[PDB]
């Protein structure tokens, strides 16, 4: 009767109305707080992604073999059951999975019989006995898994990840105030390329990250890095171009930055840095450097070395002096110097040909120079400023600027 | 009592709301699990498509004459019992008829007596004992037939359809992976204009496809052709302007397609093309080009030749950098560039004005350039991208885009 009601309740036209897209550009069916799964849903064969939210006591029939176009499955806070043909087909076809385990049993045990699975979104929560989750350490049956994002209060990285390190590539963990420990399980990462740890309460960068020899990027989000002294081994991460250490507490930046020059993306926004050294800008390959909402006293002139820079954010700083060598670097596409203690915008600013973005919002300026016309890629939107600074262009310059 | 109750239950008012529109923009009502056709349904006079789907053995009354605009009937597993006045009205009015059946008895015999019928669609296996291509012998009575879709899993085209093909202009065959025995038997339908072999699993092109001179659109959907080698003979097809070779194992494009200069809608998507070559761009007439879900190494420079290109679709292919020659053309309208490995979008997109939508979600897109705001036709619905990447744009240009969007 439940299944008959489901088929009767939801006509295929209603499902056409429900059809939408998702965060991964797939045809999604958002099913919210349903009694079950109708067969009318499986009658749709153009479907690319299924979204089942708190639809519990649900058994997946063979009828899902109708829709071959599935690539993503969203099994959110729902205890789902299975059938043999469904196991075979979702072993053959399903690749992207996004489940939420509000309850541990609301995580079903059959995710791990698959092999074609590639993306996994393990949002939810976990208890103290982390290692007892045999559900995690069955991903040895998964061969194609490449994306793993676990938003949970996970203190110990499981031996599951240790086993699946050969083919896994991306980590995204949100502990939300929970300390992460037992970092040997992240040491025995070998082929991993991306690591985004959020609120893991890692006081120091472990030797786990340096044991990784092919890490494309690292995120130490919401992690209390008071000092950065283990960067000496960071040279082993030759693939490391992204170091997004933002909202952090790095009080000063040492010479150890010379260990790696392949670094390209560098986010130290809201950091505790007081004065930049002479030793950051030696690594000329850096293009993407962030110091947003910091409190730097002033900018030393060694910034002239960073020529291949294309992004230099120091917004909301206490910087009162911008030397003209950052204006000398013309490859600097983005350059955000907003809400600092600077005085006057540089008159010789039109020399920067490739200056796409100059966020200098809230800076205490007096009068804009007339050489903004010489700037090829700076706009009113790009040069975000208070309006009493916008009102300062000469009339012929207004005629040339309203027409860009 | 049931029919009288149904007339009361399904009222004209609720059915006016039930009225919807299809892809052909035609007012239509979908009758699902109805006991019969309510008289409130037949009272409607603005109806264009009446959907008798799963209506058990319903007798059509003469009041169908009230359906003056009625041109489309889709009898889906619905045997229609009809009498002489309704027959006359359907013969004089009705012109398109998509009969879906699971049995020979489900197919009504009066559908072969309609004069004005021009579009006829069959779904359901037609291979049977002592009835193979004999039940449709009444297709000779139908002289106005122009569209004949046969989703019948048939192994060979019937000869009665070949005699019909003198006046037939469109023949689409769906066999669901069954090889249709061509034997160059389609040379009789010289009037054929759109041969859409859907899921025919041919794996080759027979000579009858390029023997007829009247085909403009030839879509070999899921025909599983390994090598596209019969395209040299298609240059005699001056009418041919839409050669949709999607859903095949074409692993490489030979240079010989540069012979076919008349092509406009070359949809070559969902294949394993390692690369579209420069000689492929030798067809400057190409206006619509689809290469989505392919194995391209990159996108060459000779795309600057295709000045008429409007929608270039390379979604989920392997293109690392966008060439400026792509932006050299100004007629681009729908850029399906999402799910790619595009490192960044060049500012030359500001040159594009006809661009009304561009798929930029996913990819390796570092930031969206401000020049996207220079495009007038582009709006928020057109510019589909992640929220953070959209927020990378300056606030005021985003406000401009918002204001141009909502109004």
């Amino acid at each position: 009767l439940k299944q008959l009601n489901l088929n009767n309740e939801w006509t295929p036209d209603k499902l056409r109305q429900k059809l939408q897209t998702n965060a991964h550009n797939r045809l999604e069916l958002p099913l919210i707080m349903l009694s079950g799964l109708p067969d009318t849903v499986f009658e749709i064969t153009e479907l690319q992604s299924l979204k089942l939210e708190i639809i519990k006591n649900v058994m997946i029939p063979a009828t899902i073999a109708q829709l071959d176009n599935l690539q993503e499955l969203c099994l959110h806070q729902c205890s789902v059951k299975i059938h043999s043909a469904a196991l075979s087909f979702l072993k053959e076809n399903l690749k992207v999975l996004s489940v939420k385990f509000d309850d541990m049993r609301e995580l079903p045990p059959w995710m791990y019989g698959l092999r074609n699975l590639e993306e996994l979104y393990l949002v939810g929560s976990l208890s103290h006995d982390i290692s007892k989750n045999v559900t995690l350490e069955s991903l040895r049956d998964l061969k194609s898994l490449k994306i793993l994002s676990i938003k949970s209060n996970v203190s110990k990285i499981p031996q599951a990840v240790v086993d699946v390190s050969s083919h896994l590539q991306k980590m995204c963990v949100h502990n939300d105030g929970t300390k992460l420990v037992m970092l040997n399980n992240l040491k025995k990462m070998t082929n991993l390329t991306e690591l985004e740890l959020v609120h893991c309460d890692l006081e120091r960068i472990p030797h786990a990250v340096f044991s990784l020899l092919s890490l494309q990027e690292l995120d130490l989000k919401e992690n209390n890095l008071k000092s950065i002294e283990e960067i000496v081994s960071f040279q082993h991460l030759r693939k490391l171009t992204v170091l997004k250490l933002w909202y952090n507490s790095i009080a000063y930046i040492p010479e150890h930055i010379k260990k790696l020059t392949s670094l390209e993306r560098l986010f130290f926004s809201h950091n505790k840095v007081e004065v930049l050294p002479s030793h950051l800008f030696l690594c000329n390959k850096i293009r993407y450097l962030d110091l947003s909402y910091n409190d730097i006293r002033f900018i030393p002139p060694e910034i002239g070395v960073l020529q291949s820079l294309q992004y230099f954010s120091i917004t909301c700083n206490k910087v009162e002096s911008l030397p003209d060598e950052l204006y000398f670097c013309k490859k600097l596409k983005t350059l955000k110097i907003g809400k600092n203690s600077l005085s006057v915008l540089s008159p010789k600013i039109g020399n920067l040909l490739f200056l796409s973005y100059l966020d200098i919002k809230g800076n205490h300026f007096e009068v804009l120079p007339p050489e903004l016309g010489d700037c090829r890629a700076l706009k009113r939107a790009g040069l975000v400023v208070e309006d009493a600074l916008f009102e300062t262009l000469p009339s012929d310059v207004r005629e040339q600027m309203k027409a860009d | 009592l049931r029919q009288l109750n149904l007339n009361n239950e399904w009222t004209l008012d609720k059915l006016r709301q039930r009225l919807t529109k299809n892809a052909q923009d035609k007012l239509e009502l979908h009758l699902f699990m109805l006991s019969g056709i309510p008289d409130t349904v037949f009272d409607l006079v603005e109806l264009e498509v009446l959907k008798l789907e799963l209506i058990p053995d319903v007798t059509i009354p003469p009041s169908i004459a009230q359906l003056t605009g009625l041109k489309e009937l889709w009898l889906y597993h619905t045997a229609a019992k009809i009498e002489a006045p309704a027959l006359a009205f359907l013969r004089e009015n009705l012109r398109a008829l998509h009969i879906k059946f699971t049995d020979i008895k489900e197919i009504p015999l009066w559908i072969y007596s309609l004069k004005t019928l021009e579009e006829l669609h069959l779904t359901g296996n037609l291979s049977a004992e002592n009835n193979r291509y004999i039940v449709i012998d009444g297709l000779r009575e139908l002289k106005r037939l122009k569209v004949l879709r046969l989703k019948s899993n048939l192994s060979k085209l019937p000869q009665v359809v070949t005699d019909v093909g003198v006046h037939l202009q469109k023949l689409s065959i769906n066999n669901e992976g069954t090889k249709l025995i061509v034997l160059n038997s389609l040379k009789k339908m010289v009037n054929l204009t759109e041969l859409e072999l859907i899921r025919c699993d041919l794996e080759r092109i027979p000579h009858s496809i390029f023997s007829l001179h009247n085909l403009q659109e030839i879509d070999l959907k899921d025909n599983n052709l390994k090598t596209i080698e019969e395209i040299i003979s298609f240059q005699h097809l001056h009418r041919l302007t839409c050669l949709k070779l999607w859903y095949n194992h074409i692993a490489y494009i030979p240079i010989q397609i540069g012979n076919l200069t008349n092509l406009e809608r070359l949809y070559l998507n969902r294949n394993k093309i390692e690369k579209i070559p420069t000689q492929l761009f030798y067809c400057r007439k190409l206006r619509y080009l689809d290469l989505s879900h392919n194995n391209l190494t990159f996108l060459p420079a000779d795309i600057g030749l295709l000045q008429n290109l409007q929608n270039l679709a390379v979604t989920a292919n392997r293109i690392e950098a966008l060439p400026p020659e792509l932006f050299q053309c100004r007629k681009l309208r729908a850029l399906h560039l999402g799910n790619n490995v595009l490192q960044s979008l060049p500012s030359r997109v500001g040159e594009l004005t006809n661009l009304t939508q561009i798929e930029l979600r996913g990819n390796r897109l570092e930031c969206l350039p401000v020049e996207l705001g220079e495009c007038p036709l582009l709006k928020r619905s057109g510019l589909v991208v992640e929220e953070d990447l959209f927020s990378t744009l300056p606030p005021e240009v985003k406000e401009r885009l918002w204001r141009a969007d909502k109004e």
